[PDB]
């Protein structure tokens, strides 16, 4: 097969999309999807570290992560 | 999955169901109505009766 | 006909697969494979943590799916939970899995530094020119 | 990669597949964009090599007739044991076979593969 | 000969020429018969080893054609006549059973 | 009936509807068609009761046999007679004037598979 080259897109509304989808299925899959409903989508996990580099590589830090985790709880109240 | 042929028409039936009910449909309504003619349709030749 | 085309070019040989995780990914599917599990999702070395689901009811999805009506056995076979002939025979295939998710793991810490002064020719040592 | 993020709707579509005559000189005009479900429902992997699945049993063999590319007289002879069989059974099939109203006396169609 | 393991039904031997005789000349069954012929080579004479290749020639059948799992298990008749054709897989194992049962050697 | 979904009530009016084609097409009726008095519904039942019984007779021997050409045998020649029979009930009936002869045609049918299709099945099986 011909498969052209196109790098990580790095775009900002994607990422939000992904990023939000990663953090639904951190909440479903932490609690072993004792959900009400889940909403999570494996697949698209996989994008986010095919197209989310920077927040991936920001997921991957403990520092980021916990800040992450700490935001996340605000929200969710 | 196996289709075999007998579980494959298992799976199919209810979709040539829901087909064949959309066919009969049609064809009761605008065939029947637009085409067959019901009781009996005949012509009829009167004669009066001659001196 | 006999050497109608003169010329055979046997030296060029099959193309070598260097993929990182290759041969445990496929011991592990093999193995797989051996416990005879219903279950696709068992595929993924993950599936204990991205399918939980799997070793409680077997709900993988809230009523979102497009499988058909479960009117015969293959149907909902991800709706399905792991039976315990089905968790046997997967927990045999512990440890190549545990090699697997280590070789991916130990694949996913590797990071592009500045001391790969080869990255631009890399294709030579990947041995793609025949 | 089959599918490409949409700012207006913040969310995956795509098309069918299309020429590149088409994608890059009426790009900004695209009919039919249907939001991408996903390749397995559950998010699994389907990218796996196929193969030919095992046939299945022959009623009216197909050799009787081989020898011609073009099949006529075999559909012809099929038909024709098809309409025998069905001959037979085509006004039980509402009350003993596949068209009954409950599951329970649910029985396949005795001429299906002949069909 | 497409599925078995010879160019020319002659590098067969005899078992090949069992086969033959076994079917009329038209009958694709000869071909599964040679099938049985090839899983019984160095398995006939060993006890077990008939016991696997019957059980090669059940995956065979369950393989060419869509099978049930007692379908081939509840047959109550595995002898073969001429006109037997590879129509469903009970044909195909029988006829590869018999292709086993002429495998001298 | 009343309680389901989208999909399930328009399976049940497709069953539903499949089996209305005998209502649909009795309104359309030929004017020059040959009429018969119809066989009567308890002369039908006597005739499937009759069936059954020959059934009955022929059932374990058509089920220890492992030949189909055996059990396609001993189907033809049953039906032979079967089918002389029919033809002579067919002809009797098409030329019957009221509900009376009707009845007559089929009591006679069925004595005929009775009496003498039971012996000629027994003899039949016996020669299997």
């Amino acid at each position: 097969m011909e498969v052209k080259y196109r790098g990580p897109s790095d775009d900002k509304l994607e990422c939000e999309f992904l990023e939000n989808n990663l953090l639904s299925c951190l909440r479903e899959k932490s609690v072993q999807d004792n959900v009400a409903k889940m909403t999570c989508r494996p697949e698209f996990l996989v994008w986010f570290f095919l197209e989310c580099p920077t927040k991936a590589a920001v997921y991957h830090d403990p520092k980021g992560l916990r800040n992450i985790f700490i935001q996340d709880k605000i929200k969710q109240k | 999955t196996f289709g075999e042929l007998q579980t494959a028409d298992d799976y199919l039936h209810v979709l040539q169901l829901r087909s064949q009910n959309k066919w009969v449909k049609n064809y009761w309504n605008r065939s029947l109505q637009e085409t067959g003619k019901t009781n009996k349709a005949h012509v009829i030749s009167p004669q009066e009766q001659l001196r | 006909a006999l050497f109608f085309m003169a010329n055979t070019a046997i030296s060029v040989p099959s193309v070598l697969d260097t993929s990182p995780c290759m041969k445990q990914m496929l011991a592990y599917e093999d193995c797989v494979l051996d416990a005879n599990v219903p279950q696709q999702e068992v595929i993924h070395p993950q599936w204990p943590t991205i399918w939980p689901r799997l070793l409680t009811d077997g709900k993988l999805l809230e009523f979102d799916k497009v499988p058909f009506h479960p009117e015969n056995i293959y149907n909902y076979t991800y709706m399905r939970p792991l039976t315990k002939k089905n968790k046997q025979y997967l927990y045999e295939c512990e440890e190549e899995r545990f090699v697997f998710k280590a070789c991916l793991r130990k694949v996913i810490s590797l990071k592009k530094t500045d001391k790969h002064t080869s990255w631009d020719t890399a294709e030579v040592a990947n041995l793609q020119l025949t | 990669k089959c599918f490409f993020f949409d700012h207006g709707l913040k969310k995956y579509q795509m098309f069918e597949p299309e020429d590149m005559y088409t994608v890059v000189f009426e790009g900004w005009a695209l009919d039919d964009l249907i939001t991408f479900p996903g390749f397995t429902p559950t998010g699994r992997t389907n990218s796996y090599q196929i193969g030919l699945s095992p046939r299945q049993r022959t009623v009216v063999p197909t050799q009787t007739f081989y020898q011609m590319q073009d099949y006529y007289m075999l559909c012809g002879l099929r038909f024709e044991r098809w309409f025998r069989c069905d001959l037979v059974y085509h006004d039980q099939r509402h009350t003993k076979f596949d068209q009954v109203k409950n599951q329970k006396n649910y029985k396949t169609y005795p001429c299906y593969r002949e069909y | 000969m497409a599925q078995t393991a010879h160019q020319n039904r002659y590098q067969g031997g005899l078992c090949y020429a069992q086969c033959n005789e076994l079917f009329s000349f038209w009958n694709p069954s000869i071909q599964q018969c040679w099938k049985g012929c090839d899983f019984g080579v160095g398995r006939v004479n060993d006890p077990e080893g008939r016991i696997e290749a019957q059980q090669m020639c059940k995956r065979w059948a369950a393989e060419l054609y869509w099978t049930y799992k007692g379908e081939l298990d509840t047959i109550k008749d595995l002898r073969v006549h001429a006109d037997m054709y590879p129509t469903t897989p009970q044909n195909v194992y029988r006829a590869c059973l018999a292709g086993v049962r002429r495998q001298k050697f | 009936v009343e309680e389901m979904d989208t999909i399930q009530k328009m399976n049940y009016e497709a069953t539903v509807n499949m089996g209305r084609q005998d209502l649909i097409t009795r309104e359309y009726t030929f004017y020059s068609d040959y009429e018969f008095i119809p066989i009567q519904e308890d002369r039908k039942q006597q005739m499937e009761d009759a069936l059954n019984n020959l059934h009955k007779i022929i059932h374990p021997t058509v089920t220890q046999l492992k030949k189909k050409a055996n059990v396609q045998e001993i189907q033809d020649r049953v039906f032979r007679k079967l089918q002389g029979w029919e033809g002579e009930l067919n002809t009797c009936v098409f030329s019957a004037k009221n509900v009376r002869d009707s009845n007559f045609c089929a009591d006679r049918f069925t004595n005929r598979i009775n009496t003498e299709g039971v012996e000629f099945v027994k003899q039949i099986l016996r020669e299997y």
